[PDB]
């Protein structure tokens, strides 16, 4: 051994294990999925009720970076909201210097170069978080990006991060996200995260949904209660 | 174990051991229990001593007129975050002339303690902050941990032998959102007699109570004014 | 390749001896049936199934694989 | 970020700096190169073989000029060479901005070798893996110097660096005298590079640069073909 | 062949080698990718493949071809996180040439500045030396087209035909038999001889959805990326 | 390995997507299925596989048919069978090897 202690050393076959070890820490966080509809992006996070003593609305794994940009995280939660602070701060420097709202192909570029910068030195560790960025503009449409702890970003029609990643994105491609608007998506977002996480592992869990598009007039916010109650009404019909 | 030395090094399983060892430091300090009603936030601590002639180490501290905290762990890092805590409250009062909200205070702590958990040769802060306070939204109970992960909760308990206190809080938390200040406190006082050996409980010199209230500034009660609260408890069933 | 019993003097074979097994292999065989039951193994009911059905089903339902037709795992 | 701020080159218990001894092993596995001064100018000749026919040989250069009258070749590893070229290009300018005079070739080697010694003691760095040959004609008389990764320097009449350098130095010892012209030293520099090259020594497998009192210059492959012709 | 920490950081072996760099050359090969660049008589062509394993992924955001300046394009191999960081430097260094010197940077001077930066990583014993490669093309006045490669060791050279990636040696053996018979090269022949390079090494015989081609020519010096429709025009003419 | 004693050195490699299509059709002979089998999508995910684990995919697709007593093999059980084989070889070594 000895070839895997620092992030400054390659292996004798040419790969870095400190990044791969931090990628393994993501699959112990639960599940965060997000797909984009024809005219907007819908996030979705199932939230484990660890004990009864916590309060409904605690420790949200679903942030709010800018007025139109949303973030759903998966990983070590202290590093999640630390990456959320620099992304919230990066968009403020764009509007102050250039005058207008930051686009997603630039925002996820500036954040991923900040994540990549900790995969080079021995003085710092790689982050233990993977997360998704989605938004809607009236001149660019809906956007959906995703960033690993190594620093690689791509566009997606729908993605999934958490424990059951392949077992979640198997059913995403059963949908048709090219033509559905962001109303019937909300019922289909919830349904594919009820079929995952058998009740042997967890007793009870919490649904948390997010929502952006021109139906929300460009601003990012949470779903209302009645709409996610319709999805929770559309929960127990997967037993047939 | 060569993966067990510095905060920077990831485990091959993906769990940084230096953070997990600072969780062992908060499990060494004595227990304390915080809980809230609709209109109040009460936290109760249990002191310890070294000899019978030395005094008891206090744990409840006064941050502001509407925020108080309770510590668990090594006391030197507790005062390091306490002097950061007081400073961030009175400058917001200096700038905006308003009480700084509680949920916005704790996120400053979570960004404060996350920084030494990523550099090289920097320890985490071993500390056990239970925070009680007032926003414009009523009472709030917050706990932290040396993994820089703060939790929103309605009743928690941390310290040595605290799992027995959590089982008491789960089977009585349906009653907490209704009662006045009197039996809200002695609901929490029945949790501290749960986490003790079966012979000594509450001898008026090792327990402290702090309340912030809807028309009540944060007030600490110590070893004489505890006695009105402490009377009115039944004997331990055996 | 067979092994037979031969006269000493005449060198004339007489019988046909059955098998050729090392004595250490005879110590490998159980004859004790160590009794344990599936209720004593909590928390593995995913792994318990796919271990049994990948072993016991080719030993009691041989035609059931052959009805469809695959080689068993 | 920051550095390390500790020397990773220490004394052995036998009293030898081991990393400098390893850097001389990388110098000895480089391309062979010879350098000869003879009474009116210095000849620097090296050996440049592309690995395949796909490479553009007119793109990089082994023989580099430092100023009007100073050239410089190497035998070591590639990317370390271009660093201390750009360093030595700059050092010739700060001499010129003070004194309004082209730098003497001796004073350049005073300052290039001071960089290499400074770089084998400071914190967190491995030493260079190149050795140099520096020519030039200052005040009539020519000069030929050789540095090393340790930071020392010498004053050679003729020497060889690279692979089979111990065979070239025996070959030059039986060849060189005090009295040769520049075109004679060119002919014996090709005759000593033929000891270690492959079968085809064409106009683009080698690279030759000369000094005169007219200044340093580098030969085009036209007349390099004429020198390679009627050779050996 | 090893003594000390020469396997771990960038110091010298007893043999004169240094292993952290030659570990990093085979970090390029883990991408599972191969790119080909061919210089013509009046043009320069980069061809490379793209492998999209998902239907849920946006296929317009996986381009390894990048536009550095208005007249300079490049292709990136190796791992993605280090390659996109190195493009960000090359965009920055070209803009400072124009601001300091008042004219367009030559493509060999840009490859020198990238290789000088990459030299410093294998020169200090602290940083990890960026395991990804670099191939540039461009039109230069009184030089015509020209192609350059920069490796993570700090070495660079001008080529006439270039391969990089997993199948590098098999591609260059194909091209060196092609160039030494010395046929003249038009525009379309350099497009034909570059596609048939990685079509016979990889043995694919593909449809136009898996490769991407950038080009520059001295009638339109703008680096331009071909549409899939006009990729198909060269492809059906390749099948006579 | 001297060319006097071993003359030629025949190299066998990981199968191509044409070969992975070919190997899959050989092991999918006696499978009581229904004709909706898009054989490309199995080959689309089959990356770096062996000739051996494609027999495993045909084997393990019946292992989803052996539960719920479906004596036919639905097409959906193949993409279940690919993704379970695909991460079981996450724990491999993956060094090619070369005669020298």
């Amino acid at each position: 051994t000895g070839y895997d202690l620092s992030a400054s050393t390659f292996s004798p076959d040419g790969r870095v294990f400190q990044v791969e070890y931090a990628m393994k820490a993501v699959e112990n966080s639960s599940t965060a999925i997000g797909i984009r509809c024809k005219d907007g992006v819908v996030f979705g996070v199932e939230k484990l009720v660890l004990s009864k003593l916590y309060e409904e609305g605690s420790n949200k794994r679903l942030f709010n970076v800018d007025r139109h940009v949303g973030m759903a995280v998966a990983g070590l939660l202290a590093d999640a909201r630390s990456l959320a602070d620099i992304a919230r701060e990066e968009a403020s420097n764009f509007r102050s210097n250039f005058g207008y709202n930051i686009p997603l192909k630039h925002l996820a570029d500036r954040v991923a170069m900040y994540v990549h910068a900790y995969t080079l030195y021995s003085a710092v560790r790689p982050f233990g978080c993977s997360f998704m960025l989605g938004s809607y503009s009236v001149n660019d449409g809906a956007q959906l990006y995703m960033i690993d702890p190594s620093g690689v970003s791509y566009g997606y029609w729908g993605c999934a991060i958490g424990k059951a990643r392949q077992a979640a994105k198997t059913e995403i491609e059963k949908l048709q996200m090219k033509e559905m608007t962001c109303r019937d998506i909300v019922k289909e977002v919830a349904k594919i995260i009820y079929i995952v996480h058998d009740e042997v592992k967890d007793k009870a869990f919490e649904l948390e949904l997010s929502w952006v598009g021109e139906l929300t007039n460009g601003r990012h916010e949470i779903v209302p209660k009645d709409i996610r109650e319709e999805a929770e009404k559309y929960a127990k019909e997967s037993l047939k | 174990n060569q993966y067990d030395n510095d905060v920077t090094v990831w485990s091959p399983q993906g769990r940084i051991h230096q953070i997990e060892y600072a969780m062992e430091a908060v499990k060494q300090g004595s227990a304390t229990v915080g809980l809230k009603s609709k209109t109040h936030a009460v936290l109760v601590a249990l002191k310890r001593a070294q000899s019978e002639l030395a005094a008891h180490q206090k744990k409840i501290l006064h941050v502001d007129n509407h925020i108080g905290i309770s510590i668990a762990g090594l006391t030197a890092d507790a005062r390091l975050l306490c002097n950061f805590m007081r400073q961030e409250c009175l400058d917001s009062r200096f700038v905006f002339d308003r009480p700084l909200p509680v949920s916005r205070l704790v996120s400053l702590i979570g960004s404060k303690t996350q920084i030494p958990t990523q550099r090289y040769g920097r320890r985490p802060y071993g500390v056990g902050l239970l925070i009680a306070g007032y926003d414009d939204m009523g009472p709030h109970i917050f706990q932290t941990c040396p993994s820089a992960n703060y939790f929103d909760c309605r009743a928690m308990s941390i310290g040595a032998r605290s799992q027995s206190a959590r089982t008491y809080l789960e089977r009585h938390m349906s009653e907490f959102m209704e009662c006045n200040l009197n039996e809200l406190v002695k609901h929490g006082l029945r949790a501290l007699r749960e986490t003790l050996p079966a012979e000594q409980d509450l001898t008026t010199k090792n327990v402290s109570i702090g309340i912030v209230g809807k028309d009540l500034e944060f007030t600490i009660y110590d070893d004489d004014d505890v006695s009105p609260f402490l009377e009115g408890l039944e004997e331990r069933p055996q | 390749g067979d092994l037979v019993g031969v006269n000493k003097d005449s060198y004339l074979i007489l019988e046909t001896l059955p098998t050729e097994y090392d004595s250490r292999v005879k110590a490998m065989e159980v004859d004790e049936r160590p009794t344990e039951q599936y209720s004593d193994i909590g928390g593995l009911d995913k792994q318990i199934q796919e271990l049994v059905e990948a072993i016991v089903l080719p030993m009691n339902h041989k035609e059931k694989f052959e009805n469809l037709g695959i080689q068993p795992p | 970020e920051r550095g390390y701020s500790f020397s990773l080159t220490t004394f052995s218990p036998s009293g030898k700096l081991v990393q400098i001894e390893y850097a001389l092993a990388a110098v000895a596995g480089g391309a062979p190169s010879v350098g000869i001064k003879a009474a009116n100018g210095v000849v620097l000749a090296t050996e440049k073989k592309q690995k395949s026919i796909l490479y553009d040989e007119r793109s990089v250069h082994k023989v580099e000029p430092i100023t009007k009258h100073i050239g410089l070749v190497y035998s070591g590893m590639g990317p370390d060479y271009r660093v201390l070229v750009h360093r030595a290009r700059k050092l010739a300018q700060q001499y010129y901005l003070v004194y309004q005079e082209p730098i003497p070739t001796a004073q350049l080697v005073q300052r290039v070798a001071s960089v290499m010694q400074e770089y084998t003691q400071s914190g967190g760095v491995r030493p260079f893996g190149v050795s140099l040959l520096i020519c030039g004609w200052n005040e009539g008389r020519p000069y030929l110097f050789q540095s090393d990764p340790s930071g020392a320097y010498f004053a050679w009449k003729a020497t060889a660096m690279g692979k089979n350098y111990v065979n070239g130095k025996t070959f030059l010892e039986k060849r060189y005298n005090e009295d040769l012209e520049l075109e004679d030293a060119i002919h014996t520099a090709i005759l000593t590079l033929k000891e270690s090259f492959e079968g085809q020594m064409t106009e683009d497998n080698i690279e030759v640069g000369i000094c005169n009192e007219a200044g340093f210059r580098r030969l085009t492959p036209t007349e390099v073909k004429d020198y390679l012709a009627a050779i050996a | 062949s090893s003594a000390g920490f020469d396997r771990h950081i960038t110091i010298f072996s007893p043999e004169g080698r240094l292993y952290q760099v030659e570990y990093a050359f085979k970090a390029i090969n883990q991408g599972g990718l191969t790119s080909v660049a061919v210089r013509g008589k009046d043009c320069a062509v980069i061809v490379t493949q793209k492998k999209v394993p998902d239907k849920l992924l946006d296929s317009s955001t996986v381009t390894h071809l990048f536009k550095i300046t208005e007249n300079i394009g490049c292709v990136m191999t190796g791992m993605t996180a280090d390659s996109r960081s190195q493009v960000q430097r090359a965009r920055y260094e070209a803009a400072n040439w124009k601001y300091k010197y008042g004219y367009e940077i030559p493509v060999d001077m840009l490859c020198k500045r990238i290789a000088d930066i990459s030299q410093v990583y294998t020169q200090n014993a602290e940083m990890r030396p960026l395991g990804c490669c670099m191939i540039l093309i461009g039109i230069d006045e009184e030089q015509g087209p020209q192609v350059y490669k920069c490796d993570p060791a700090g070495y660079y050279c001008g080529f006439k035909a270039t391969a990089a990636g997993v199948k590098q040696t098999e591609s260059t053996s194909f091209l060196e038999k092609k160039v030494k018979k010395k046929f003249d090269w038009t525009f379309e022949q350099t497009v034909e001889t570059a596609i048939t390079c990685l079509s016979t090494v990889l043995s694919i015989d593909f449809k136009p959805s898996e490769i991407e081609v950038g080009v520059v020519t001295v009638e339109n010096p703008k680096f331009r990326i071909l549409t899939e429709a006009e990729i198909d025009a060269h492809l059906v003419a390749l099948a006579e | 390995l001297r060319p006097g004693r071993l003359d030629r050195k025949i190299h066998i490699d990981l199968p191509n997507e044409q070969a992975r299509l070919d190997i899959l059709k050989i092991h999918a002979g006696p499978i009581t299925k229904h004709g909706e089998i898009d054989y490309e999508a199995i080959v689309k995910l089959s990356d770096g596989f062996n000739g051996a684990d494609l027999r495993n995919v045909c084997t393990e697709a019946g292992m989803f048919a052996i539960r719920a007593d479906h004596d036919f093999v639905v097409q959906e059980d193949f993409m279940k069978a690919v993704r379970k084989v695909a991460d079981s070889k996450k724990l491999e070594s993956k060094l090619d090897y070369k005669p020298v």
